[PDB]
């Protein structure tokens, strides 16, 4: 947060707790908003032999 | 009198004799899955859906084909047929086209409802498909011979139903295909029914082509009036 240290020490000293470790407004430690592509991979049935589906 | 006595998964048919295994079986109840038998044509025993293990016997048989003999027990939900039917039917859609979207056939499909029902549901096929040229055989019939599966249902309605020798088979092996082999309306006075009797998209209605779904129609019973056969 912008907030001057003595407004941090009135916030702190109303509530009896840090504020300034676990704010309500996240700033910058977010994912971003473009990520990788995925991979994603596929499962147990994608077998190419002993794979006859009146088995599952 | 002449009756004779087999077993469907032990249940105990009496059946007149000349009486096939499917026949046997649809006494109890129990359809096989069929793409070129029709119980209005000649037997023809190519489309190898059918088959079904006898018990206490190495080889399937061709239940469309194969008379019943006496103490036979059908066994319709062995693994042995099962395997049997997911196999034939991989081999029907290996070279299938990937065109339901665009099937006037989608929806009321014999290929698709049994491959959902007795097949299975992947493929395993890494390699390319055959396509066919189309044939033109009147205003009536839409023709898209990519979708055919060569039951020879066609061929086999025009010969003994309608009288008409024009359909056949050309070539052999993969490249066999059904038509004319020359430009010539297939036309009869009962060409229509083909549409119907063909189980696959490979021939459809040309006027109706496009317009509906069979999900969505409202079906009601009458009668024709076009004639007197009623
Ligand atoms: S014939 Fe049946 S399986 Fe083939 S594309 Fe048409 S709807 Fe799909
Ligand atoms: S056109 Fe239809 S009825 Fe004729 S052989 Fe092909 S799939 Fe069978
Ligand atoms: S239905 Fe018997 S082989 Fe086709
Ligand atoms: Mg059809």
């Amino acid at each position: 947060a912008s907030a001057t240290r003595v407004i941090q020490l009135l916030r702190n000293w109303a509530s009896g707790r840090d504020l300034q470790a676990k704010l309500q407004l996240r700033y910058q430690e977010i994912s971003k908003r473009t990520q990788p592509p995925p991979k994603l991979p596929v499962g147990p049935s994608h077998k190419l032999s002993n794979n006859y589906y009146c088995t599952r | 009198s002449n009756l004779i006595e087999v077993f469907v998964d032990g249940q105990s048919v009496m059946v007149e004799p000349g009486t096939t295994v499917l026949q046997a079986c649809e006494k109890v109840g129990m359809q096989i899955p069929r793409f070129c038998y029709h119980e209005r044509l000649s037997v023809a025993g190519n489309c190898r859906m059918c088959l079904v293990e006898i018990e206490k016997a190495p080889k399937v048989v061709a239940a469309c084909a194969m008379p019943v003999m006496k103490g036979w027990n059908i066994l319709t939900n062995s693994e042995k047929s099962k395997k049997a039917r997911e196999g034939v039917m991989e081999f029907l859609l290996a070279n299938h086209p990937l065109d339901c979207p665009i099937c006037d056939q989608g929806g009321e499909c014999d290929l698709q409802d049994q491959s959902m029902m007795f097949g299975s549901d992947r493929s395993r096929f890494l390699e390319g498909k055959r396509a066919v040229e189309d044939k033109n055989i009147g205003p009536l019939v839409k023709t898209i011979m990519t979708r055919c599966i060569q039951c020879t249902r066609c061929i086999r309605f025009a010969s003994e139903i309608a009288g008409v020798d024009d359909l056949g088979t050309t070539g052999r092996g993969n490249d066999m295909q059904v038509g004319t082999y020359i430009e010539k309306m297939f036309m009869s006075e009962l060409s229509g029914n083909i549409i119907d009797i063909c189980p696959v998209g490979a021939l459809t209605s040309k006027p109706y082509a496009f317009t509906a779904r069979p999900w969505e129609t409202r079906k009601t019973e009458s009668i024709d009036v076009m004639d007197a056969v009623g």
